[PDB]
């Protein structure tokens, strides 16, 4: 027996330590076979369009188009106002503004009070 | 790298992979050659004791505690060959690799230099132009219906035929072009 | 001032009477000549102004903006020469007409002795840009982008007209000289607060202020290259110029009125710089960088100190030049790839080394590397904000670090690594594109030798 | 660099040298085309150690998927020449 | 008239001629590296004269030749400070650069872009000279950023390698973290002292407050890679060996220590900032030596050695001994540059192999590199009457007899022991055992460029300490009388380091193997700092930047507030208004209702 | 284990084609056809155009333009020790207080 390795979000589990790979069933083998089948179909299509001497352009990638479209333009039509979204939006969009306003207002009120009281010693402070 | 991958790894391949990894990391731990030879022979002796075991369940239970033991003592800084995916010169020369089609955009004053090379290039272009038209039909007739089941390609079977999808494997830039 | 205005007007009949194959050459030559004439305006005095007539004046705040506006047109023509090759002669002439009209409106806007004339021209600039965006645009979202760009600006600027007519009814004049000499303090009143808001929001929305910047990414991404160049270089500076001109009557109300906008800009520069880190589009990244720079300019104008004003002027000029160059580089990549996606075309330094050098110089200038005027404005504004409050330094430093981060990210993603294998239509860079980048970049490094030319009237 | 341009003859000579230094396999019996499992009666573990010895000899490392189907010295030499782009 | 100024400006000016000729024909030929090397050697032999004049008399000058701009009461001009520090550092930097360039003429012979590489080295040198001789804060900032940009460009020299780009961006990130404090200091000095000039700052700051000195300390820690911002320096080894020998070993990385030296009149009037400087230096040197003790890459080991030496330099700054820190800078330049030269020669001779597990007996196979590395290791460990003696021994003596922390002194002593220890590790694992490199031997030293470049720095690392120490005027009170055990403490700890390291290394021959402990794992992964601080913060910033700043706020809520709400309300009102069936019944009923309302509500 | 016959044949044909291509990548003796057209000695010219000329311009620039303005070049005052004499004035600094010398 040896000390156990505990995975985390930023340190994933090694492939050789997965109990899933050791639980082999015919369904798992068929799933792997069809995964490699679709991968081989995609690779065949890409290489057929890649080795063609006639093509003199960019091979359009539907996966890339879908990625960019989902990241940019598909957000709002799928947006639904929920307690989670409302609370997170309110926090992340209002809290920092009021926090910084409080900080700067307190600092400037302190500075103005010191200036009015005259105890700040602003000698040589010419450029502002 | 060159060989097409399989849908899965069998038990025997996994055992070989663990054996290679353990030997490499033991060599990394044991710097000196005589010590490494001694401990590698001892590792082989410990490794082949369960060679003749027969049932699948105990075999699968083994190699697993072996992988855990390997991970516990895996030498967090193993030796890596300089050109390996983790080496100090893995992709050092990848900025010097220029594609072959870039020569098609050279100015005629530049193509005036090296005339024999460009004549040979034109001959290669003609060969590719014919071979591609042959290869498309050859691959269409040879592929199983419903799409390929593996990313392995067949060789050429006729006399004047060339292996399908050969242009971008034969015309690699180089390992160290500059 | 008419020695600049009349040739710009004569550009139109010259364009419309040109041969079918000589429009670009004539337009470029005469635009460059007009720019040379504009150089004379830079000589400025430490005294009041260059009051040419009752209608127009020039100042060391207006002179650099006028020079940049006159210089931008030949570059826009050079950039537009490419993608308009398959266009009919009449429509190309119409495009050149739109560009000339936009230049004329901007030139008359920057002199503008009287505020209603300034408003009229500041709104007249809206039509040619809208036509350019919604007519010669590639995608189908250009219509929505133009609608956003029109309606944000108009909603912001309609109360400004009411504020201006009220100010003229009360004071009696809107000439800037009389306004400056007869200025009176604003009492802390609700009516004065709303007058301040009506005077400020029109220029805030065009900066763009954070939270009111939604129109800018749409308009910049969907516009043709010339439209993006002009929008990023000159049209954003109209709000800053207007704020600098109009904050003379908003005192002492500005001391406490500025806080909501100061907080918004100070947090929004961080927000937009962080947004730039996760972006899949070059144009969107450049637009958000522009938003960050203009937010920092807003902070400078709101602080309302001499160093703030000098830094704001310098940063406006430097940002205009840098954003124009970055947009031009992105367009050069797009006309080869037709995708406008960062991750598609990679490792272009191997294929195009000189264009990679241009990319590096543009990124270094956007990164505010000394002694470029970008850092001159950045540092002056940072010092003024520190004098305003010592706690601003944290936000300024965070913004600087994130700015360097996404600038070098944009450089590395496109220029370094391994080339994309299946892309084989990347032809050598033309002399036109190289000359465009050179004419963008050389004025910056020449201006860093004479920074007093772009430091504004408070130098 | 100053690296001599190694040839096919050098690769074959070095492979056969390292193989003849392997005491398990008799020097006389082995031939460029001599198979590993059947012609010389070696185990698969012997094959992986042979691959490792090749790796240490030539200073570069072969992926496992390619190594597990290298069964003759001739195809080992062919693989090395293809990897290092050897002309003759 | 007074050739001091003319010569000092002439050196910097003639350093820039090959940059102007980079567009000429010589740049397209193979004579460009020799041209640049000759220019650097001429600049060095020219700059040797003002140092001689200062040694004779002590000449000190300020040259404000060109007036760039004036903002109100603040005047900014191109001003050069040519004090002791400048006239002493310029010859050393030029000598090291000349040696490194002659070495690069051999090392980078097969690189297609060597003219460019040479041009970049010249550009970096010019920027560093700008940094060193600057008289105001703006010029020194110009040099500060120029050296950083040259570091970014030279680290990612092989731009096809992902790790090189990652290391370059890491260096940029850490240097910007330092730039934050630099900008804070500039803003404070301009606001309060009304100047960026050094003379006015020295006059108007008799009791310097905490804020500008803390900003300066942050900038120095950022650029000198102190414990908080250390990891970028070891990662900067991705670049070519000459780059690591010139920039990240002896010239660029001492910039923060030099900045703290330049502001020493204000540093001595503050006691808290001195304490923070001392603690930072001590923790940096200890942690970096502990990281170095167990590394297998030779370049990584030597880089951690450089970081530990910088930590010792900042300890010296913390104990209020700036001139001693400058002397240590000068000595470390020589011997660390030569150590990188030897490491690069070893790497090239073994087919670009860097790991020490695959290099064995090189003491006899290649003896000139062996003797040079042995002399450099002896110099590094403060062997008596050697370049490292005249600085490191004084550092230890001054720390031992000063009113300072006990912890910092203990950490410094342990760092010295660990320094001896990893020097022993390098020698033992690189030169003593049986060979472990591939059978095809390609070992060769017989190249005049490499031999001459190494031997010049060898003569330097043997005699420069004595020469410089005996030629400069005194600048601090000496430690004349000392306890005998306190006088030998440096030698005692160093010999203890040799003995313990050698004893522990000799056990690797034994035929026993045990799994590593937790302390070894901690030391090998550099205290797990790179893993945690490169996976957690970066992920948390990027995830927020995508989810909240980009999507949640910008693409959703800001869009919902003004435009979507306006569109929805206007569309609903349009539907309500325009949904009329066209029946005059309802229309005139509404007219009747409307007529009644007007009569009764408006009068 | 091992290659399938199809894999063997494909690898053989591919490696033959690759060797043919690599051989074709070589150059003939006349391949770099260069078109010609025009329109201590090394150290001596170098020491004039790279050292003497720059120092002439800088000395002229410093001696006649930079020093034309005040305070442009400021020099640290020379140290004065007891027993020294001054070229400008000629007076001699008196010696010190004859400290008791021993060891
Ligand atoms: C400009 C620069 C940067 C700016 C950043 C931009 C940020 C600005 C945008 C901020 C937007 C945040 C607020 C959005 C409005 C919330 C309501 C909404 O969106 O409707 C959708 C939605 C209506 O849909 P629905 O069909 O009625 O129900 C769907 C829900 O799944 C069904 O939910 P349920 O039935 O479970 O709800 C029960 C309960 C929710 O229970 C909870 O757990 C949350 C209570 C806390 O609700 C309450 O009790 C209300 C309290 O409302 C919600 O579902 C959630 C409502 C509760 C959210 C609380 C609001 C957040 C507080 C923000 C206020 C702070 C400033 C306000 C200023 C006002 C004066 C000027
Ligand atoms: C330091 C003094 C220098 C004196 C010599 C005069 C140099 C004249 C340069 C004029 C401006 C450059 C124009 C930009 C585009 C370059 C054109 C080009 O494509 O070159 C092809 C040409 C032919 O090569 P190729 O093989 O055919 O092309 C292959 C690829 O292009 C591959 O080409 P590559 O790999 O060789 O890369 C191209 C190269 C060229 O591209 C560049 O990036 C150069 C531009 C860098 C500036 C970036 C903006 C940052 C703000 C600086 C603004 C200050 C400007 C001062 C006034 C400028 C007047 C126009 O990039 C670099 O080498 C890396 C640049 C990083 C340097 C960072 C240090 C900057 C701050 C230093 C302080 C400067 C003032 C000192 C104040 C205190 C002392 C008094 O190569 C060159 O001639 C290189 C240009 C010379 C290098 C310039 C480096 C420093 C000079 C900056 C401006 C002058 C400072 C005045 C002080 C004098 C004392
Ligand atoms: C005042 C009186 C003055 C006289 C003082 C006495 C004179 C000397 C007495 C001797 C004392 C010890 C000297 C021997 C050093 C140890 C060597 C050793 O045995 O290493 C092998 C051994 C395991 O090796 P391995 O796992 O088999 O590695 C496999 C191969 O060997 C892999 O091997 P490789 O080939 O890969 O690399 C070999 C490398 C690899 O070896 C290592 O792994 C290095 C790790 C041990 C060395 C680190 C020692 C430095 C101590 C600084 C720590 C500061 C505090 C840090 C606080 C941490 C907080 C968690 O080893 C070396 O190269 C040599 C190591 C250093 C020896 C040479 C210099 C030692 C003299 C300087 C130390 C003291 C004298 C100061 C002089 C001034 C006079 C005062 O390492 C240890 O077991 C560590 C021993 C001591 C560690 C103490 C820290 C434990 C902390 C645990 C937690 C405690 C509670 C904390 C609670 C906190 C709550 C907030
Ligand atoms: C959406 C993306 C950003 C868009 C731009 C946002 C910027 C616009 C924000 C406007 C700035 C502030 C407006 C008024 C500031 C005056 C200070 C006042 O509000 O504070 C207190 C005022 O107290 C209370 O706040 C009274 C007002 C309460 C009603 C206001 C609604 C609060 C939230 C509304 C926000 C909606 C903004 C978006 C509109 C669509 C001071 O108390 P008091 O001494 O008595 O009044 C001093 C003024 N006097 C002297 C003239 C009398
Ligand atoms: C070259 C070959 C030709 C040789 C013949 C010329 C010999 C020298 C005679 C030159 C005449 C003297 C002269 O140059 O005039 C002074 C003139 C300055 O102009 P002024 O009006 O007097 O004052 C400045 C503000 N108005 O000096 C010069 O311009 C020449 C030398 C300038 C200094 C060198 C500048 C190099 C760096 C470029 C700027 C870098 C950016 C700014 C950095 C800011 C740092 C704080
Ligand atoms: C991007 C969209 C932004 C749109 C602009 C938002 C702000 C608009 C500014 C407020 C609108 C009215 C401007 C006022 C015009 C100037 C005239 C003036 O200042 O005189 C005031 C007039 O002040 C008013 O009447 C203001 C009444 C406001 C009615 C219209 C409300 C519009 C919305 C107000 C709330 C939102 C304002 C900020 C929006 C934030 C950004 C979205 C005093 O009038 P007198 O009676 O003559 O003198 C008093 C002594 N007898
Ligand atoms: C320093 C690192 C730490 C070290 C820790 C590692 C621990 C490893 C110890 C585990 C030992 C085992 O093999 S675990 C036992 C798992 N089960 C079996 O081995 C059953 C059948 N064996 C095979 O099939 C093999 O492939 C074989 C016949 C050998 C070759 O065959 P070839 O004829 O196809 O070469």
């Amino acid at each position: 027996s040896f000390p156990k390795y505990k995975p985390s979000r930023l340190a994933t589990l090694p492939a050789t330590l997965d109990p899933a790979e050791y639980d082999i069933s015919p369904e798992t083998r068929k799933a792997q076979a069809e995964r490699l089948a679709i991968r081989s179909r995609l690779k065949r299509e890409y290489l057929l369009q890649y080795n063609d001497p006639n093509r003199l352009g960019v091979i359009e990638d539907p996966a890339l188009i879908r990625w960019t479209y989902a990241r940019s333009a598909n957000i709002y039509p799928n947006f639904r106002p929920t307690p989670k979204t409302s609370l997170l939006g309110a926090l992340f969009g209002i809290g920092p503004l009021f926090f910084w306003y409080y900080v700067f207002k307190t600092d400037r009120d302190k500075k103005e009070k010191l200036i009015q009281e005259g105890k700040l010693d602003q000698t040589f402070n010419i450029s502002y | 790298a060159f060989s097409a991958p399989a849908a899965y790894l069998t038990h025997q391949q996994k055992v070989l992979r663990l054996y290679k990894r353990a030997l490499r990391h033991l060599e990394s731990w044991c710097v000196h050659r005589d010590k490494y030879r001694y401990f590698a022979c001892l590792m082989r002796a410990r490794f082949d004791e369960h060679k003749n075991e027969k049932d699948m369940v105990k075999a699968t239970q083994l190699l697993r505690q072996a992988e855990e033991e390997f991970w516990y003592g895996q030498h967090p800084q193993p030796y890596i060959f300089p050109e390996s995916p983790g080496g100090t010169s893995y992709e050092r020369y990848e900025c010097y690799k220029v594609p072959e089609w870039c020569l098609d955009d050279w100015h005629p004053s530049e193509k005036a230099m090296y005339p024999d090379y460009f004549a040979k290039r034109e001959q290669w272009k003609r060969l590719r132009r014919e071979s591609w038209e042959r290869e498309v039909k050859q691959l269409q007739e040879e592929t199983p219906p419903g799409g390929p089941r593996t990313e392995a390609l067949p060789p050429a079977r006729k006399e004047g035929d060339l292996p399908p999808l050969w242009w971008h494997i034969v015309t690699r830039p180089r390992e160290r072009p500059m | 001032m008419l020695k600049i205005i009349i040739p710009t007007t004569m550009l139109l009949p010259m364009t419309w009477m040109s041969k079918h194959n000589m429009i670009w050459i004539n337009a470029t030559v005469h635009s460059l000549l007009i720019s040379l004439i504009s150089l004379s305006l830079l000589n400025q005095l430490g005294e009041n102004s260059l009051n040419f007539s009752l209608t127009f004046f020039s100042d060391s705040l207006s002179a650099p903006l006028l020079v940049l506006t006159t210089w931008l047109l030949p570059l826009m023509l050079m950039a537009s020469q490419s993608h308009l090759s398959k266009e009919t002669t009449t429509r190309k002439k119409l495009y050149i007409t739109m560009l000339i009209l936009l230049q004329l409106f901007l030139i008359m806007t920057f002199t503008a002795t009287e505020l209603i004339l300034f408003y009229i021209l500041f709104e007249a600039t809206l039509v040619p840009t809208l036509i350019i965006i919604t007519r010669w645009g590639n995608q189908t979202e250009r219509l929505n982008a133009g609608l956003y760009f029109l309606f944000y600006t108009l909603a912001g600027s309609l109360p400004l007209l009411v504020a201006l007519v009220y100010i003229q009814n009360t004071t009696g004049s809107l000439n800037f000289l009389i306004i400056h000499y007869w200025s009176h303090p604003l009492s802390n009143s609700w009516s004065n607060i709303f007058m301040w808001l009506a005077c400020i929001m029109a220029f805030m929305v065009k900066m763009p202020l954070y939270g009111l910047h939604l129109w800018l990414p749409k308009a910049h991404v969907e516009a043709p290259i010339a439209g993006s160049m002009v929008l990023a270089a000159v049209l954003l500076k109209l709000g800053g110029y207007g704020m600098m001109r109009i904050t003379t009557i908003l005192n002492p109300l500005t001391n406490y009125m500025a806080y909501p906008f100061l907080m918004l800009s100070m947090w929004g520069m961080i927000m937009t710089s962080s947004i730039c880190l996760r972006q899949t589009d070059l144009k969107s990244l450049i637009a958000y960088s522009s938003v960050s720079h203009m937010a920092l300019v807003i902070v400078a104008i709101m602080i309302q100190t001499p160093w703030s004003f000098m830094g704001a002027t310098a940063l406006m000029i430097a940002h205009g030049l840098t954003s124009s160059m970055l947009f031009c580089l992105a367009n050069t990549n797009y006309e080869r790839v037709h995708s406008r996606t960062m991750i598609l075309a990679r490792g272009l330094q191997t294929l195009l080394p000189l264009m990679a050098t241009w990319w590096l110089v543009a990124s270094l200038t956007n990164l505010a590397l000394p002694p470029s005027i970008n850092l001159i404005g950045e540092l002056f504004i940072i010092t003024a904000s520190f004098s305003w409050s010592n706690i601003t330094i944290i936000l300024m430093g965070m913004n600087m670090m994130i700015t360097a981060l996404y600038s070098l990210y944009m450089l590395i993603t496109t220029q370094r690594g391994k080339y994309t294998h299946h892309i084989n239509n990347i032809k050598p860079s033309f002399t036109r594109e190289n000359a465009l980048m050179a004419l963008h970049i050389l004025p910056l490094l020449l201006l860093t030798l004479n920074p007093k030319m772009i430091l504004g009237p408070l130098y | 660099s100053d690296a001599p341009p190694l040839t096919l003859e050098a690769i074959k000579d070095r492979v056969l040298y390292v193989l003849k230094l392997y005491d398990k396999i008799d020097p006389e019996k082995l031939s460029v085309n001599s198979h590993f499992m059947k012609d010389l009666g070696l185990d698969s573990l012997d094959q992986v150690e042979i691959i490792m010895a090749m790796e240490d000899e030539f200073g570069f490392e072969i992926p496992d998927i390619d190594a597990e189907k290298l069964m003759c010295p001739q195809e080992i030499v062919d693989y090395i020449a293809d990897k290092k782009d050897v002309y003759e | 008239m007074n050739p001091f100024a003319s010569l000092t400006l002439t050196t910097l000016t003639i350093l820039t001629i090959p940059i102007m000729m980079s567009n000429s024909n010589i740049y397209k030929t193979n004579l460009y590296p020799n041209y640049v090397k000759t220019t650097v050697s001429y600049a060095f032999t020219l700059s040797l004269v003002p140092l001689l004049m200062f040694m004779h008399t002590g000449q000190e000058m300020i040259i404000s030749n060109w007036h760039w701009m004036t903002l109100q009461t603040v005047e900014l001009s191109l001003s050069f400070k040519m004090d002791y520090f400048s006239v002493m550092f310029i010859p050393v930097a030029l000598f090291v650069t000349w040696s490194i360039m002659e070495f690069s003429m051999w090392y980078m012979h097969s690189d297609p872009f060597i003219n460019r590489f040479f041009k970049y080295l010249l550009l970096f040198l010019i920027t560093m000279m700008i940094l060193v001789t600057a008289n105001n804060l703006f010029q020194l900032f110009i040099g500060w950023e120029g050296v950083g940009i040259m570091s970014f460009l030279l680290i990612g020299w092989w731009h096809g390698r992902t790790d090189a780009n990652t290391a370059a961006l890491q260096a940029i990130l850490y240097n910007r973290i330092g730039d934050i404090g630099f900008v804070l200091s500039m803003a404070w000095f301009l606001t309060h002292s009304n100047a960026w000039d050094l003379q006015q700052i020295f006059m108007l700051n008799n009791e310097c407050p905490n804020m500008p000195l803390i900003g300066l300390l942050l900038a120095a820690a950022g650029k000198s890679a102190q414990f908080g911002l250390h990891p970028w320096l070891p990662s900067a080894m991705e670049g070519p060996t000459p780059v690591s020998a010139l920039l990240h070993s002896s010239t660029m990385v001492v910039a923060g220590v030099f900045l703290l030296i330049r502001f020493y009149p204000l540093m001595e009037t503050n006691k808290l900032v001195q304490t923070m400087t001392l603690c930072l230096g001590a923790i940096t040197t200890l942690f970096t030596a502990l990281c170095a003790i167990t590394q297998n890459d030779i370049k990584k080991i030597v880089a951690f050695s450089t970081s530990s030496q910088l930590g010792l330099m900042m300890v010296t700054i913390g104990i209020n001994q700036p001139h001693l820190a400058f002397l240590h800078i000068c000595m470390h330049a020589f011997f660390k540059a030569m150590l990188f030269m030897c490491s690069g020669s070893i790497i090239h001779s073994l087919n670009d192999e860097q790991d020490i597990r695959k290099m064995g007996g090189l003491y006899k196979a290649m003896p000139f590199t062996t003797t040079a590395l042995i002399i450099g290791s002896l110099a590094l460990t403060g062997m008596p009457y050697l370049t490292g003696f005249y600085s490191k021994d004084l550092i230890i003596e001054a720390v031992n007899m000063s009113y300072t922390n006990a912890w910092a002194l203990l950490m410094t002593l342990i760092a010295t022991s660990l320094t001896a220890a990893y020097s022993t590790r390098i020698i033992f694992f690189a030169f003593l055992g049986k060979p472990r490199f591939p059978p095809l031997v390609l070992i060769n030293e017989n190249n005049p460029l490499l031999i001459n470049s190494i031997k010049r720095l060898l003569i330097g690392s043997i005699f420069a300490g004595f020469i410089i120490s005996n030629n400069i005027p005194p600048m601090t009170v000496p430690n004349t009388t000392m306890p005998l055990y306190m006088k030998m403490t440096a030698l005692i700890v160093t010999i203890m380091g040799f003995m313990l390291a050698l004893e522990l290394n000799n056990t690797t021959y034994y035929l026993k193997f045990k799994y590593p402990s937790q302390t070894y794992k901690f030391s090998n992964m550099l205290g797990y700092y790179p893993s945690i601080m490169h996976r957690l913060p970066t992920y948390h910033n990027l995830s927020m930047s995508q989810k909240s700043a980009s999507s949640l706020l910008d693409l959703i809520w800001l869009e919902t507030i003004l435009p979507k709400t306006t569109s929805f309300i206007q569309m609903k009102m349009s539907i309500m208004v325009s949904n009329q069936k066209g029946l005059i019944k309802l229309y005139f009923l509404s007219f009747l209702i409307t007529i009644m309302i007007s009569m009764t509500l408006f009068n | 284990s091992g290659y399938t016959p199809d894999e063997k044949l494909r690898l053989q044909q591919l490696r033959e084609l690759r060797r043919r291509w690599l051989k074709d990548q070589e150059l003939s003796p006349r391949e770099p056809v260069l078109p010609p057209r025009r329109v201590t000695y090394r150290h001596s010219i170098f020491a004039v155009t790279h050292v003497l000329i720059p120092v002439w311009i800088i000395h002229y620039y410093l001696k006649y333009h930079v020093t034309a303005k005040p305070y442009t070049v400021v020099e640290r005052k020379p140290r004065i020790f007891p027993g020294d004499t001054i070229l400008e004035t000629g007076e001699v600094i008196p010696l010190m207080k004859e400290f008791p010398d021993q060891h």
